[PDB]
């Protein structure tokens, strides 16, 4: 799921962690007024999209820019009114941009160091690791290609805690000094316990920053969060915002299926995650594109099934579907059930090939024998591959 | 330490076996099939209905309660993701020698705590969760696995993902080679047993003559395993491996299905793998479907069909 940036800050903020004071606006004279409420030195505009490069983004009424700095908070609602409403285009949103419907009004703060911390589950460690950088403000892959020395971690055991000794060392390799040391272990401490109150997979500050007032604040950060824990976090995940997210991708969320579409034309219809991708990797061995990784999980119900098929037959890219399922719990039946009711309500006109091995594959064939559609018949994998291939080739 | 409990995966036909999550619709479901399978299943728990009897067979409170009056040395565990870490928690409070668990969708969280509990203790090996099982093709089978498609044979097979083994298992039992151990660790970041547990068992075991390592984007358990075979299996009576990684033509950043399964921060590639195992002398099938033929070839180069 994702958050937009005024939802992250808020969170971290009601949990102790230091971020910029801000407001959250709908419209141009809310944030003007935002802006007054503020009373600060300098004030920063940001326009709320999910996406990157805010910074170079343009909108579609001329507005170059949605990050904007200012003292006047008359500036703030000027520029405001080109944003609101108008769609931010970026290099990592389509060339159409994304709706914004909310912006944020934050005191500006001078930044004097950046670091880099963040909390993860780290599958090598076994739980929890803190990793700081003294480098702040950049990718912290290429400080780890270009200088390893300067990055440090620790291992937090799930049931102590973080000690006190841990987040001190933290904040001491990070480079905080004197009093600034105490409040960068105690934000280091905090980020650790929402990061586990959150079911977190990860959370990332980058700049983790001093000012020249002698404040740590935490001016950028990231949060990824852990789906297996949704039925836990139901307040957060309630405000998650799909608004940027492929569109049959979030189709088949509804129906707790997880669908990721690719570019090619031969569409994916398979049970597990491996045998998913292994499908994907055969049709390009074999010559083709693969339109889409589906992944049919566990105890599948007739009515998803259904659901899931016609994901792939509204596709307009799709010229063939390729039906590849080994069922161990998933019942090779209850697929054969819900593909007949999806293509009686379709015309089809696409090659479907069908291989279907394990759970129940006898009654399976016999719905599918029986069924009237023109279904092409494969062996095995790589039969099923190749007839894919061919069909739309 | 914890891998002294590594043993415990071999089951074999003396293995008996209880079923956490016994009256639920997967645990009912796939009992029958062990039961048809021939697998000694004795008995199941489910909280709040011991002492009523299902499938033939008792059902209890508690693990400890199964354990003591069934002798069982397995589980395997059918509990929905809320409470399944609190159920492989009671099974290794219970020192039941092998768990496996088949949940999806356990809070990594939760797992990060119950590693926590196993790496402290040797009595119980954990397979899974997010697995499929473990089956001794003819002599006993805990899981998921369509029990039909198994032979008894020469290959040990370990495998990330839950169909991908199914394909590597009927595959083989096409080419005659049949199974000797079948193990899916699973697709979860935190789990119970990784390649090289698994590794340590075929290498050892007379019954195996040659491993298939099925693995996938995400991680670095192959590259581990890689440098396990690099020292442990490169010797003349080196015994052949056969692989296939799944994900090379996956898209960077994304979650496929499996949690663990994820090209993140320009790491956990396929072809970095592939390379690693193929350093190792692991001989990577780029099929999917060629396992078993790849591995079949394998056997012919060193003389080892009987013909
Ligand atoms: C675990 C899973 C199979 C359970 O689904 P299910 O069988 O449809 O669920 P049900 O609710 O019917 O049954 C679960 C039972 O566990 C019981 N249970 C709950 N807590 C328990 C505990 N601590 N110990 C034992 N049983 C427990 C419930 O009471 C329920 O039984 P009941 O209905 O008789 O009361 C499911 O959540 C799942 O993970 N499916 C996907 C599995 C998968 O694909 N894994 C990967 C394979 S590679
Ligand atoms: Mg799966």
């Amino acid at each position: 799921m994702n958050l937009q940036e005024y939802q992250s800050k808020k969170l971290m903020s009601d949990n102790g962690v230091r971020v910029q004071r801000f407001f959250v606006a709908d419209t141009a004279n809310e944030a003007l007024e935002a802006a007054k409420r503020l009373n600060a030195k300098e004030i920063v505009l940001k326009a709320q999209i999910l996406a990157g490069g805010r910074g170079k983004g343009v909108f579609n009424s001329g507005l170059k820019g949605g990050v904007h700095l200012t003292k006047d908070p008359n500036v703030v609602g000027q520029l405001a009114k080109q944003m609101i409403g108008y769609n931010l285009a970026t290099k990592q949103t389509p060339k159409e941009g994304v709706k914004v419907n909310k912006v944020m009004v934050a005191e500006a703060l001078d930044i004097s160091r950046e670091t880099y911390l963040a909390i993860l589950m780290d599958r090598s460690c076994n739980g929890p690791v803190l990793v700081g950088s003294p480098q702040g403000g950049v990718d912290i892959e290429e400080v780890a290609a270009s200088n390893p020395e300067l990055i440090f971690k620790e291992q937090i055991d799930i049931f102590e805690g973080i000690k006190d000794s841990q987040a001190q060392r933290m904040a001491e390799n990070l480079g905080f000094v004197g009093p600034l040391k105490s409040q960068a272990a105690d934000q280091i401490t905090k980020l650790y316990n929402l990061f586990l109150k959150i079911d977190a997979t990860q959370v990332e500050v980058n700049p983790f920053g001093e000012t020249p007032e002698g404040q740590v604040v935490c001016f950028d950060a990231k949060i990824n969060f852990d789906d297996n824990a949704e039925f836990r976090q139901k307040d957060i995940f309630a405000m998650d915002d799909k608004s940027e997210n492929e569109p049959i991708e979030n189709e088949a969320a509804k129906y707790d299926l997880k669908y990721i579409g690719l570019d090619g034309n031969i569409a994916c219809f398979v049970n597990g995650a491996g045998l998913a991708m292994a499908t994907c990797d055969i049709i390009f061995l074999n010559g083709g594109k693969p339109a889409n990784f589906l992944d049919l999980g566990g105890g599948v119900k007739e009515a998803q099934v259904y659901q899931a098929f016609k994901l792939l037959t509204a596709d307009p890219k799709v010229e063939a579907i390729l039906v590849n399922i080994f069922g161990g719990i998933v019942n090779c039946a209850i697929i054969a059930n819900g593909i007949t009711k999806a293509c009686r309500e379709l015309e089809l006109k696409v090659p479907l090939v069908v291989r279907l091995e394990g759970t129940n594959v006898q009654e399976a064939q016999k719905i599918l024998n029986n069924s009237g559609l023109p279904i092409t018949s494969a062996i095995d994998l790589e039969d099923a591959a190749k007839k894919a291939v061919a069909s739309v080739a | 330490s914890y891998t002294a409990s590594r043993q415990h995966l071999y089951v074999d036909k003396n293995t008996k076996i209880i079923c956490q999550g016994f009256t639920g619709k997967q645990g009912t479901f796939h009992s029958q099939q062990a039961l048809e399978y021939g697998t000694k299943l004795v008995g199941g728990t489910t909280p709040g209905k011991g002492g009523q009897t299902h499938l033939g067979l008792p059902v209890f409170n508690t693990v400890k309660e199964a354990k003591e009056q069934t002798g069982a040395t397995a589980s395997v565990i059918y509990v929905p993701p809320p409470f399944a870490a609190a159920a492989i928690n009671e099974a290794i409070e219970a020192e039941i020698p092998l768990v496996v668990c088949i949940t999806q969708g356990i809070p990594q969280q939760d797992m990060v705590r119950v590693k926590h509990k196993l790496l402290r203790q040797e009595k119980t090996r954990l397979i899974g969760p997010n697995c499929p099982g473990v089956i001794n093709p003819g002599e006993c089978k805990i899981g998921i696995m369509p029990g039909h498609i198994h032979k008894k044979g020469r290959i040990g097979i370990v495998s990330r993902s839950g169909t991908l083994t199914y394909e590597a298992v009927h595959q083989t039992t096409q080419v005659g080679l049949g199974q000797s151990l079948c193990v899916g660790i699973g697709g979860d970041p935190f789990n119970g047993t990784d390649f090289i547990d698994c590794l340590e068992i075929f290498l050892n075991d007379s019954a195996t003559e040659g491993i298939i390592l099925i693995g996938e984007i995400g991680g670095n358990a192959e590259e581990n395993a890689a440098e396990f075979l690099k020292q442990h299996n490169s010797g003349p009576n080196s015994k052949p491996v056969v692989s296939f990684i799944a994900g090379l033509t996956a898209p960077p950043g994304r979650r496929m299905g499996h949690a663990g399964a994820i090209i993140a921060g320009g790491k956990g590639g396929a072809k970095e793998k592939i390379s690693a195992l193929q350093s190792a002398g692991v001989v990577v099938s780029m099929s999917p479907a060629q396992l078993g033929t790849t591995i079949y070839k394998e056997f012919e180069k060193r003389k080892m069909l009987e013909h």
